[PDB]
RNA sequence: AGUACGAGAGGACCGGGAUGGACAUACCUCUGGUGUACCAGUUGUCGUGCCAACGGCAUAGCUGGGUAGCUAUGUGUGGACGGGAUAAGUGCUGAAAGCAUCUAAGCAUGAAGCCCCCCUCAAGAUGAGAUUUCCCAAUUAUAAGAUCCCUCAAAGAUGAUGAGGUUAAUAGGUUCGAGGUGGAAGCAUGGUGACAUGUGGAGCUGACGAAUACUAAUCGAUCGAAGACUUAAU
RNA sequence: UUGGCACCUCGAUGUCGGCUCAUCGCAUCCUGGGGCUGUAGUCGGUCCCAAGGGUUGGGCUGUUCGCCCAUUAAAGCGGUA
């Protein structure tokens, strides 16, 4: 099993379920915990937690376990992480306060 | 069941398979026989009688335990060996099994079996009331006389006596404990060892007593 | 180690710089926290403009300690100081930006937001 | 080994370095039983020394052993500390340790104590 | 550690004769292997050596560390195996064998 | 922290049953002196 | 396991673990605390008409560290499940009075509670038990077998328990190792100098380990059994 | 519990809280069984069986008690000069 290989699967139920600015950032030559990430937002309460329920079963075609989704319920901001693709569902807003990008300004990027 | 005799020589570490740390006792055990097979026809009970050091023989000046007497060297030679200082007896073991003046090799324990371990503790002396029983000493400053002390005992002229289970000084030490459900790491087969996962009882040089667990 | 009447730091860009403990979270009359654990806290001295003034109680999370903790492998890890770090009912930081390191337990103890932000891990 | 004697520290390391040395000088004196089982021990370090004989040696044979007693033996004067290089140490060059020998004589009035003889072999 | 030779034979194959040789004070590398999943890196730590007690399996040192203002600390067994290896780099001069005045 | 009673005759010769003392040893008169 | 049930959302039964808080017990391999006969550093003043290499007292003269040993804030287990029945409460045949009905002749059911299962002490249990082997007379000596007494701790207020007594490795010492400190003295190069380098991971080392009869466990004394009687079977 | 009576004790029965220790009782605060209902589900409410074990740290005034922030499966009422 590789990363880079499953990638444009992580792309999928994110545009299946209509995700926005859904790109995506690597950290080859940035860290040592995580290779790439995956990035998105959603507008409402509803719609966050169906984009982020069917990530819980493409983990489970490639059948490999989840094991936190934190604030899930709250349905606020929601991480599911997998040491090698994360998928960090935001609110409209949420986005512009932490503002993941510019933190990691310097950071190769690429768009989905 | 299965069950061997020994003495506690230390205690160490190593390393799993994940790099992990496990700390272990190093027990020895040598030179166990069986002496005396049992019967419920004339005791009432299936049990193996077995002892585990040797010792030396009959002497005519004799003024230790080092050297062995009539009535123990006539029930070592019984059953063909050589005078034991140490005798037990397991009673919790199959017995059409067990045939008579033997050796018991530490062979019949595996790796990753599970035990349970038996011995005599330390020793302390004469002992307080909060080392022993371990409660609550008393103020220090403001004024106080009463630092390390059993407060009261008793209530009043109602129940003028003082009830026996009561907690004072004494001496608290080389009294029998077990310790249950231990894990078996490694066993070597000529240097004669059994490793245990955990810490348990007695000092160094003593005796331990080593069985299999009934639990589940 | 943490427990009540105990002062930390602050390690985030939420105006709160010090505080003072004064509970933990388990119940069977609890007496210490290290690493990965919720309290109970107020301040003390913050920093003039921001979101989170004086005087005004709160929930929290240990990021460092003097006393470290016992890795499986055989491992130890201590520190210099203390700190710690303000939370919200979402179950995530008040601020945005980490400053100082944190310690690898909390990726195993649902603070994975943290993390996800902090230059050292270690 | 490790006895007190109801003797604090400072107290200790001088009873058992003037044992050391009167005992050299005649070589048999009487005391209680305790103090002679560590005397026992402190004066079998001090011949070993004595048979090295080095530079260094003396200079370790100085601080436990007393001040410079201007002994007077016949026509003569030493200072137990050139006796003890030259001439116990010239009886003793080839035994191994083991030059003590404790004996029991019988109590005391007073105190009711053990007393003993000790001296060299 | 020659008590009756029962326990220093016993913990023999657990040794290792690859790690070279540093006192205190003598800058080193340490590269870990760590995992967290399926397969996982390395991830160096670097820093200057202040501790070393012991002797057989179970010993020890541990190695000091500034890191963006913070000071951090990690001691190690010598034998484990997820230490792949030891890179000492630099070599110095003290007069003590524990050093905490570094605090 | 007072006697609230008399001791009697037998009482107290009751008690020193073991409050005597003993023997030296014999070796041929020759001391034990080891 | 979103299945019984729930108007749907919600939600068990089932039964699987994972990780914990308080509490109770053994231990010292790790992390750490002490360590007053161990190792370096360092000020003041007495002792050698001084060189400082040494000692004494000044809280152990102060400071940095620390072996054996006892310790927790550290290191590992434990709580039981499982069964025998019993409260309320669910029932079935079944009479009462046809039918009825859980109690009346009957009879399954079912609570962390009760006795049994797990750990510890126990035959002064005068109801004083059960095996195994060893010892056997001319009041009277003495046998198996223990105690006095001397060397010591894995034990200990004192008694007692335990290891060993010259066919002997018990404690001490001597010769080798470990762990700890952190590079002696003394000569030799370099610096005007106070200093730093090299010969050399040096030298010293209390309590832990081994080997070795050089010292002493000498000498010698004292207690100590000789199977009753019927009434049966042999 | 506030009391009534004045039977022991005045040639001495010599003291309200809190600290240290513990011990019994249920008319049960939590856990454990169940019945009942408007308990659809949850959440309860009500009465029934049950004492094996369990039952918190701190601020103000003397504080016995009282009020208040903060946690907890729960933060029990009475006896024993
Ligand atoms: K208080
Ligand atoms: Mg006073
Ligand atoms: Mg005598
Ligand atoms: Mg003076
Ligand atoms: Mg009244
Ligand atoms: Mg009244
Ligand atoms: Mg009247």
């Amino acid at each position: 099993m590789n990363s880079q290989e499953l990638l444009a699967i992580a792309v999928d139920a994110i545009d299946n379920k209509k995700g926005e600015d859904t790109i995506s950032l690597e950290m080859k030559g940035i860290s040592d915990m995580t290779d790439y990430f995956v990035v998105t937002h959603g507008n409402n309460e509803r719609q966050v937690q169906a984009i982020a329920r069917a990530v819980k079963e493409v983990a489970n075609e490639q059948n490999i376990e989840v094991k936190r989704m934190e604030g899930y319920n709250e349905a606020r901001w929601i991480l599911i992480d997998l040491a090698d693709v994360v998928v960090h569902v935001f609110h409209k807003d949420e986005r512009n306060y932490y503002n993941i990008e510019k933190l990691y300004q310097d950071a190769p990027l690429e768009s989905y | 069941t299965k069950g061997i005799l020994g003495r506690k020589i230390g205690m160490t570490q190593v390393f799993g398979e994940n790099g992990e740390l496990i700390p272990v006792t190093v027990v020895e055990a040598k030179e166990n026989v069986v002496l005396q097979k049992k019967t419920v026809e004339v005791d009432g009970y299936n049990a193996i009688q077995v002892g585990f050091e040797d010792k030396k023989a009959y002497k005519k000046d004799a003024k230790s335990n080092k050297y062995a007497n009539k009535p123990a060297e006539g029930h070592a030679k019984k059953a063909d060996a050589a005078p034991k200082r140490f005798i037990r007896e397991f009673r919790n073991v199959d017995v059409d099994a067990y045939e008579v003046g033997q050796e018991v090799s530490v062979d019949t324990f595996v790796a990753g079996d599970v035990i349970d371990v038996t011995g005599v503790s330390k020793g302390k002396g004469f002992q307080g009331a909060i080392k022993r029983h371990g409660q609550s000493r008393g103020p220090m400053s403001h004024g106080s006389h009463f630092h390390r002390a059993p407060g009261s005992v008793g209530m009043a002229s109602d129940a003028s006596r003082v009830f026996k289970g009561q907690k004072m000084p004494g001496r608290m030490g080389g009294n029998t404990v077990t310790v249950q459900n231990l894990e078996v790491v490694q066993v070597d087969t000529e240097n004669k060892v059994i490793l245990v996962k955990g810490n348990v009882p007695g000092p160094k040089k003593g005796l331990v007593e080593i069985r299999t667990s009934i639990k589940k | 180690m943490i427990q009540q009447e105990t002062r930390l730091k602050v390690a985030d860009n939420s105006g709160a710089r010090e505080v003072l403990t004064i509970k933990v979270l388990g119940g069977s009359g609890r007496k210490t926290a290290n690493i990965g654990d919720v309290i109970v806290c107020t301040v003390k001295n913050a920093t003039p403009g921001g979101v989170v003034k004086k005087g005004d109680v709160v929930k929290a999370v240990i990021v460092r300690t003097k006393s470290g903790v016992r890795r499986n492998d055989g491992s130890y890890i201590k520190f210099d100081e203390n700190a710690c770090v303000i939370i919200r009912d979402d179950k995530g930081p008040r601020g945005t930006r980490i400053f100082g390191p944190v310690a690898r337990e909390l990726r195993e103890g649902n603070f994975m937001k943290i993390v996800s932000l902090a230059p050292e891990v270690l | 080994g490790y006895r007190k004697l109801g003797r604090t520290s400072d107290q200790r390391k001088a009873m058992l370095r003037d044992l050391a040395t009167s005992l050299i000088i005649s070589e048999r004196i009487e005391t209680t039983e305790a103090r002679a089982k560590e005397v026992r021990s402190v004066v079998e370090k001090l011949i070993t020394l004595g048979k090295k004989g080095d530079l260094a040696s003396r200079r370790n044979a100085a601080k436990t052993l007393r001040n410079v007693e201007i002994l007077n033996e016949d026509e003569t004067t030493q200072t137990a500390l050139q006796k003890l290089f030259g001439e116990i140490a010239e009886r003793y060059t080839e035994r191994q340790g083991g030059y003590t020998r404790i004996l029991k004589q019988g109590p005391r009035r007073g105190d009711g104590a053990e007393s003993v003889i000790i001296e060299l072999v | 550690m020659t008590n009756h030779k029962l326990i220093e034979a016993v913990t023999k194959s657990q040794l290792r004769t690859d790690l070279p040789s540093f006192r205190p004070g003598d800058t080193l590398r340490v590269h870990v292997r760590i995992i967290e999943g399926t397969r996982e890196r390395i991830q160096v730590f670097e820093g200057v050596v202040i501790k070393r007690r012991g002797g057989g399996v179970s010993e020890t040192f541990t190695v000091r560390k500034i890191s963006s203002g913070v000071g951090v600390e990690r001691t190690f067994p010598l034998h484990t195996p997820k230490i792949e290896k030891i890179e000492v780099k630099r070599r110095g001069k003290v007069r003590r064998a524990k050093l905490y005045y570094l605090r | 922290a007072v006697p609230k009673r008399r001791t009697s005759k037998t009482r107290k010769n009751k008690r020193r049953t073991h409050f005597k003392i003993s023997v030296p040893g014999m070796t041929e008169e020759y001391k034990l002196s080891h």
